[PDB]
RNA sequence: UACCUGGUUGAUCCUGCCAGUAGCAUAUGCUUGUCUCAAAGAUUAAGCCAUGCAUGUCUAAGUACGCACGGCCGGUACAGUGAAACUGCGAAUGGCUCAUUAAAUCAGUUAUGGUUCCUUUGGUCGCUCGUACUUGGAUAACUGUGGUAAUUCUAGAGCUAAUACAUGCCGACGGGCGCUGACCCCCUUCGCGGGGGGGAUGCGUGCAUUUAUCAGAUCAAAACCAACCCGGUCAGGCGGCUUUGGUGACUCUAGAUAACCUCGGGCCGAUCGCACGCCCGGCGGCGACGACCCAUUCGAACGUCUGCCCUAUCAACUUUCGAUGGUAGUCGCCGUGCCUACCAUGGUGACCACGGGUGACGGGGAAUCAGGGUUCGAUUCCGGAGAGGGAGCCUGAGAAACGGCUACCACAUCCAAGGAAGGCAGCAGGCGCGCAAAUUACCCACUCCCGACCCGGGGAGGUAGUGACGA
RNA sequence: GCGUUUACUUUGAAAAAAUUAGAGUGUUCAAAGCAGGCCGCCUGGAUACCGCAGCUAGGAAUAAUGGAAUAGGACCG
RNA sequence: CGUCGCUACUACCGAUUGGAUGGUUUAGUGAGGCCCUCGGAUCGGCCCCGCCGGGGUGCCCUGGCGGAGCGCUG
C-alpha cells in the first residue's frame, strides 16, 4: 500500500537516493478514517504482532470530565464550530483532538442537574412547570442541611458558564483519537481559554 | 531474512566446546531457555564428547528419553537443551551430581560434587521488580522471577537458592572483600578479592580485582559473580583455585609432572 | 483463485439439473418408491439421543444405542457401538473434585505468605521505629554542639 | 509577545484551573552534573522540545562545536573540525562536518562563532537529533 | 638473502628504454607406472529449458461403528494396530547465484527512558461480587447418481464425532471499604446553636484499556489575631506528636477518587490419560494441554559517531512536483515532512557539492614482499540484496514470500478449437554462447534439522564415478 | 560528586571464529589432523598478536587559542 | 630533405530531417487489488397468528402441524 519510507525522497544537499529494496510490509501505512457524528460503528482491524485496533466510522457519545470537582460523564453530542487545522474540517464533520466541539453535551442539564442544589436561567422570575426541581430544596433535616449549608458556601461557578447552561459548550476536543483508541473522551475547561477559543469564535466571521 | 535462524555451522561455534572440524558441517542449535546462547553448554556434548558415556546422537536420544536426568529439581527431556551457569546435572544411576565451573583456562571443565551438597546453588540478582497492589519480585541472572524477597538485597547481590522449593536461605552484600569470579572477557575464570569499584554514569562502571598472587587486574562489572565473604568461599571449587600459571609455568607442571609420577 | 462457473438461472442448462423433491408424493412411480433405504448409521451424540428418545432427566443411557448386527465370515457378529459426548460423570467427577482443590491449594500458597511477610517487616520495623529515635536523639546531642 | 499561534500554547502536565485566589512552573533536572539556567523557569517561553521544559530526555553522546548560522528558527548550525591520518604518507589532512541543532530559547547572549557543548536525544525532525547544553562566548570583545 | 645481465658508437663515460630472470592463476600442446589430500558453467548469455526428484507430520494420552482388516468375559458404551477431515506444527529455515546499490550496503561503535516478539524457562491463574451431574446446531471421511476431450476438476441426496465453530451456570460468601444519606443516641442554652457519638438504603468495589485530579519520593529557619482533638489545669495562664522502591536523568513501576468498556466482543478450564486409595454422596499425586498479562531467551527494526574506487572535456545546486525549519493533526509497532492544513525563506559547496562512469556486490582474508607498500578478494564463515521484468495482497507471531495466490509486458505448453495450465540464478542432465569448467548413479548409517514425536522424513547432507586446478 | 580546553604520548577495559605466526604429539615420515600414553589410570585441546575513531586513566616539552588600557576589573565589607 | 607515382594498413570528418538500436526520463488515458458507502441472492431463526400432545396453574411452556406481518433480527 502507501508507504512511509525515506528512501523516497532526497538527502539533505539535493541528491537522490538510489533504491535498495522494495516496499517491505513493516512499513505500511493505511487509508485515513475520517469519522463522523453518526449512529455506533466500530471496525476491529488485526495488526503487527498478532494485536488488534479498533477503528471508530460513526460515533455519537462521550465521555467528558469537568477538571474543577472531580468528575465525568457519558455525554451526548450534536455539533462541530472549530478546528485548529483545517477550516473545512467543521464544513465536513470530523472529530479529532484540539478540535474544540461544543459539543451540546446535554446541555449541562443533564450533568447539571445532578444534585447542585440550584437553578439557572429561566429568563428571571420564570418557573418550571412541573414541581420537581422544588422537592429537592424543601425538605429539611438536622445536620445534613448544615451539610449542605458547607457544601453551598464554597461553591460558585463561574460567569461564563453561569450563562451557558442552554446547548453545552466544550474546549474539550478528546485527547484521545477516534480513529485508533475507540471511544471519545475529552474534558470541559475553565479559564483563559474560553477567552482565547471564542476570540476565535469572533473573527470567524465567514 | 525473513524469519529466526535455526541452524549451526562448525566453524561458528563457541570457542570452549573444543569441537573438530572434519567431523561434519552443523553445529547442534542451544534451544531457548534461561541462558545466553554463547554462555551454555549443551547436553548433548557433554554426554557425547565430554564426558564419553555415549558415542551415537541415536543413543543420546536413547538416554535421557528414560528419565534418568533430573536438572536442579526437574526432568527435561530435550537432547539439546541450553544448561548454562550455577546448573546442578544430577544423574540418579549413577549418583555422579556435577557441577559446571568455569577452568582456569577459558573453558568448561567436569567438576564433580557430592549428593550431599547438590541440595541448593548461588544465584546473582539482576533486578527489583516492585508488583504494586503488592510486593517486590526478583530476577537473577537465569530468570528465576522470585516473590517476597526482603527489604534488604539489593541489586547486584548473591544469594543461596534451595532446590525443590525454589526459596531462599541466605546472601552476600556485594562490599569490598569479598570473593569474585570473572564471568566473561579476557579473564574468563579467575578468582580474586575486590579491592575498588569506578562510577562512570551513563557509562558502566569497572572493578579491579587483586589474585591472591599480587596480580592485581581490571574487568567491568557485568562479568562479576559474588560467591563467598572475605576470603572463605561458600563452595567446592575445581583443582587449581584460579591459578593462571605463565605460559613458561606450564613448561614446569608439565616436564615435572610425569618426573614426579613416573 | 480464479475459476469458471455458470450462471443462476437455467435457460440452456443441459447436463443433469438435479430435480430434489421437497414435496409429497401421492400416487406409485415405479424407480423412486419402492424400499425405504435406511440410514447407514445412527447416532452419537448424548444430549441428542436422551432426549430424542423418549427419554426424561433421570433415566440412563448405556444400553439405548443402535447395535447394529454384522456378517462376519468366521465369527458371531459383534454390537459395535460408541461412547462419546459427556457421558453423565462416571469419573470426570474426579477432575473437578482436583481442579477445586487446586484452588484451595494456590489459595493456600497465597495465605500463608502474605501474613508471613507481614511478620518480617513487623521485625524490621521495631528497627523502623528504633532508628529514628536513636539516631535523632543522638542528632540533637550533635546539634547542641 | 505569547501565543501568536491559532492553537493554545501551554505545559499539558499542569492543571491552571482551579479557584484562583501564577502559574506553578514545570523544570526538571538532566543529570551528568549540568546546572539547569536561571531563565528557565523564571521564563515564559514554553516548548515541547527543550530538554528543560519538555518531554525529551538526555542521553547518548555530548560533542561540542561553533555556532556559525542562524538565520533559520529555533535551529543553529555548528561547524565540527576534526583531522583524518593517512599512515601512507605521515600527514593529516582537515575536514569538517555540520549538523542542525535545536536551540531552546533559555539562551539569549549567543552571537556568531560561539563554543558550544551538543547533546544526543531522540530524532526531532529530519535533521535535528541534538540539543544544545551550553553556550559560551568568543575570545573577549565585549563591547 | 635490501642482489642484477645483453643492446646505440670506429672506441669511452651517460640520461633513457627494449629483451632477458623468478614467483603467481586460467586456457592449451606433448608425454604419463604407482600412493594420500583436493578445485570444478563465476569471467561471454541473471539468456531459454523436455523428463525424474528436491518438505511433510501420532504419541500410554483431541476425534477411528477406515472388517481394509482383527480382542472375546460382553450383553453397561470403547482391545493395541490402523487411509481421510479438522484442529494445532511447520512450510518465512536450508540451499544457489552477484544483475542492481559509491556515505547507501557494510565493519567497528552506542541507543530503545522511542517500540513489537510464536515457542522455551519462571511467574501469575477467587483479587472483578451475584442442562452445569456439561449446554446447542451443522459440515468430512463413508454410502449412494453423476457431468467434464483434458486437470491434485467437483455438484446433488442421505448419516454421523471434536482441544472447531457459538451459548452461558454453580461457586468461595462474610464483608469492608467510598459515597446517598430512611434515621438513631447525648450534653448544654429558653433557644436560634457549637461540643459530640450510632446507622438501615442504593451504588459500587482488580487487571488490561482511555481521559482528568491529588500528594509523594521536598533540606537548615520564625515572632502572632479567628479556629479547638490531645496532654499542666497551678490563675486568661504554655510545650506537640507518625513516614513504599529505584535510576546519571521520568509525564517511570507505584497508591487513592468520578466514571467509561466496542456485539467485525478481554481475562476468569463447559479438556483428555496413568496409576489411584481414603469416607459417608466425600478426598491426593502425576502428567498432555490452553489463554490473558510481567519478566527471560533467539532476535528483528529504526537512528548516533568515524571510515571508501575514476573523472572538472560535470562548477554551482536544491525549492509551490516537500527543498531546509515552526505549529496541530492523520496513518503506522514507536520517534520524525512519513503525509495533509497554515506561516517563515532558507539548506549543501574548491576542506571537490551536484551530475556521469565502473569488465564495483561489501567485510573477514589471499599471492609477493627488507622497511614502506602495490594488486587481488564472483567463490564454502558472518551481514544485506533477488528469484524473467515491474506493481499489488491474502493466512499467519513473523513474508510484499514466489518449489503460495491476483493482473500487465516478453518468452512459452495440451487441446475434440468449447478451454486448460506454467517459471532450474534447488541436485543431476541436455540446448546455447564460448579460448574456457564432471555421473539424468547409491543411502539416511554418520553431523544435524524439522512434527502430535524414542519409532516416519531430508538430491540439506554423506559415500562412490569423472578429475594432470594444484600440493 | 566539576575542577574552563583540543592537538600529542603512555596505561586499562573492549574487541566473531577459521587463517597466519607459533608450543605439544611420532598419521611407518611428510602436507594435514587434535589426539592419545601407561598397567580401570593419567592428560591435552595453550599463547601472542588485533591500526583509523569512541569510553576510561595519568602525563604538560613542543604546537594553537584565551584576561585589565573607552578600566562595566578582582577580590573585602 | 620533400612533391608525384604502384601495393598494404588503422582510426578520423561526412550525405539523406544520414541512420538506427538499447538504458535513464515528462504531459494524457489507465487493467487489477485494498478501505469506504450502499446492495440484499440466500439460509434462516424466534417471536408474532393458528392447532393438538403432555406437564403445569382457561392460560403458561414443552413434541408434529395450517398460515402471516417481510414483524424482530444473524
Ligand atoms: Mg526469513
Ligand atoms: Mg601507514
Ligand atoms: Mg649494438
Ligand atoms: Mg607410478
Ligand atoms: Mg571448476
Ligand atoms: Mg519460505
Ligand atoms: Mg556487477
Ligand atoms: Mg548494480
Ligand atoms: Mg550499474
Ligand atoms: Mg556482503
Ligand atoms: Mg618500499
Ligand atoms: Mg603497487
Ligand atoms: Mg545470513
Ligand atoms: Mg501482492
Ligand atoms: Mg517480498
Ligand atoms: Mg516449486
Ligand atoms: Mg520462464
Ligand atoms: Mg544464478
Ligand atoms: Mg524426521
Ligand atoms: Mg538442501
Ligand atoms: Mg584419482
Ligand atoms: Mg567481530
Ligand atoms: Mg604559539
Amino acid at each position: 500500500g502507501i508507504s512511509r519510507d525515506n528512501w523516497h525522497k532526497r538527502r539533505k544537499t539535493g541528491g537522490k537516493r538510489k533504491p535498495y529494496h522494495k516496499k517491505r510490509k513493516y512499513e505500511l501505512g493505511r487509508p485515513a478514517a475520517n469519522t463522523k457524528i453518526g449512529p455506533r460503528r466500530i471496525h476491529t482491524v488485526r495488526v503487527r504482532g498478532g494485536n488488534k485496533k479498533y477503528r471508530a466510522l460513526r460515533l455519537d457519545v462521550g465521555n467528558f470530565s469537568w477538571g474543577s470537582e472531580c468528575c465525568t460523564r457519558k455525554t451526548r453530542i450534536i455539533d462541530v464550530v472549530y478546528n485548529a487545522s483545517n477550516n473545512e474540517l467543521v464544513r465536513t464533520k470530523t472529530l479529532v483532538k484540539n478540535c474544540i466541539v461544543l459539543i451540546d453535551s446535554t446541555p449541562y442539564r443533564q450533568w447539571y442537574e445532578s444534585h447542585y442544589a440550584l437553578p439557572l436561567g429561566r429568563k428571571k422570575g420564570a418557573k418550571l412547570t412541573p414541581e420537581e426541581e422544588e422537592i429537592l430544596n424543601k425538605k429539611r433535616s438536622k445536620k445534613i442541611q448544615k451539610k449542605y449549608d458547607e457544601r453551598k458556601k464554597n461553591a460558585k461557578i463561574s460567569s461564563l458558564l453561569e450563562e451557558q447552561f442552554q446547548q453545552g459548550k466544550l474546549l474539550a476536543c478528546i485527547a484521545s483519537r477516534p480513529g485508533q483508541c475507540g471511544r471519545a473522551d475529552g474534558y470541559v475547561l475553565e479559564g483563559k481559554e474560553l477567552e482565547f477559543y471564542l476570540r476565535k469564535i469572533k473573527a470567524r466571521k465567514g | 531474512a525473513r524469519g529466526p535462524k535455526k541452524h549451526l555451522k562448525r566453524v561458528a561455534a563457541p570457542k570452549h566446546w573444543m569441537l573438530d572440524k572434519l567431523t561434519g558441517v552443523f553445529a547442534p542449535r542451544p534451544s531457548t531457555g534461561p541462558h545466553k546462547l554463547r554462555e551454555c553448554l549443551p547436553l548433548i556434548i557433554f554426554l557425547r564428547n565430554r564426558l564419553k558415556y555415549a558415542l551415537t546422537g541415536d543413543e543420546v536420544k536413547k538416554i535421557c528419553m528414560q528419565r534418568f536426568i533430573k536438572i536442579d529439581g526437574k526432568v527435561r527431556t530435550d537432547i539439546t537443551y541450553p544448561a548454562g551457569f550455577m546448573d546442578v546435572i544430577s544423574i540418579d544411576k549413577t549418583g555422579e551430581n556435577f557441577r559446571l565451573i568455569y577452568d582456569t583456562k577459558g573453558r568448561f571443565a567436569v567438576h564433580r560434587i557430592t549428593p550431599e551438597e547438590a541440595k541448593y546453588k548461588l544465584c546473582k540478582v539482576r533486578k527489583i521488580f516492585v508488583g504494586t497492589k503488592g510486593i517486590p519480585h526478583l530476577v537473577t541472572h537465569d530468570a528465576r522471577t522470585i516473590r517476597y524477597p526482603d527489604p534488604l538485597i539489593k541489586v547486584n547481590d548473591t544469594i543461596q537458592i534451595d532446590l525443590e522449593t525454589g526459596k531462599i536461605t541466605d546472601f552476600i552484600k556485594f562490599d569490598t572483600g569479598n570473593l569474585c569470579m570473572v564471568t566473561g572477557g579476557a579473564n574468563l575464570g579467575r578468582i580474586g578479592v575486590i579491592t575498588n569499584r569506578e562510577r562512570h554514569p551513563g557509562s558502566f562502571d569497572v572493578v579491579h580485582v587483586k589474585d591472591a598472587n599480587g596480580n592485581s587486574f581490571a574487568t567491568r562489572l557485568s562479568n562479576i559473580f559474588v560467591i563467598g565473604k572475605g576470603n572463605k568461599p561458600w563452595i567446592s571449587l575445581p583443582r587449581g583455585k584460579g591459578i593462571r600459571l605463565t605460559i613458561a609455568e606450564e613448561r614446569d607442571k608439565r616436564l615435572a609432572a610425569k618426573q614426579s609420577s613416573g | 483463485k480464479r475459476k469458471s462457473v455458470r450462471g443462476c438461472i437455467v435457460d440452456a442448462n443441459l447436463s443433469v439439473l438435479n430435480l430434489v423433491i421437497v414435496k409429497k408424493g401421492e400416487k406409485d412411480i415405479p424407480g423412486l418408491t419402492d424400499t425405504t433405504v435406511p440410514r447407514r448409521l445412527g447416532p452419537k451424540r448424548a444430549s441428542r439421543i436422551r432426549k430424542l428418545f423418549n427419554l426424561s432427566k433421570e433415566d440412563d443411557v448405556r444400553q439405548y444405542v443402535v447395535r447394529k448386527p454384522l456378517n462376519k465370515e468366521g465369527k458371531k457378529p459383534r454390537t459395535k457401538a460408541p461412547k462419546i459426548q459427556r457421558l453423565v460423570t462416571p469419573r470426570v467427577l474426579q477432575h473437578k473434585r482436583r481442579r477445586i482443590a487446586l484452588k484451595k491449594q494456590r489459595t493456600k500458597k497465597n495465605k500463608e505468605e502474605a501474613a508471613e511477610y507481614a511478620k518480617l517487616l513487623a521485625k524490621r520495623m521495631k528497627e523502623a521505629k528504633e532508628k529514628r529515635q536513636e539516631q535523632i536523639a543522638k542528632r540533637r546531642r550533635l546539634s547542641s554542639l | 509577545d505569547i501565543q501568536t499561534e491559532r492553537a493554545y500554547q501551554k505545559q499539558p502536565t499542569i492543571f491552571q484551573n482551579k479557584k484562583r485566589v501564577k502559574l506553578p512552573r514545570y523544570y526538571k533536572n538532566i543529570g551528568l552534573g549540568f546546572k539547569t539556567p536561571k531563565e528557565a523557569i523564571e521564563g515564559t517561553y514554553i516548548d515541547k522540545k527543550c530538554p528543560f521544559t519538555g518531554n525529551v530526555s538526555i542521553r547518548g553522546r555530548i560533542l561540542s562545536g561553533v555556532v556559525t548560522k542562524m538565520k533559520m528558527q529555533r535551529t543553529i548550525v555548528i561547524r565540527r573540525d576534526y583531522l583524518h591520518y593517512i599512515r601512507k604518507y605521515n600527514r593529516f589532512e582537515k575536514r569538517h562536518k555540520n549538523m542542525s541543532v535545536h536551540l531552546s530559547p533559555c539562551f539569549r547572549d549567543v552571537q556568531i562563532g560561539d563554543i558550544v557543548t551538543v547533546g544526543e536525544c531522540r530524532p526531532l525532525s529530519k535533521t535535528v537529533r541534538f540539543n544544545v547544553l551550553k553556550v559560551t562566548k568568543a575570545a573577549g570583545t565585549k563591547k
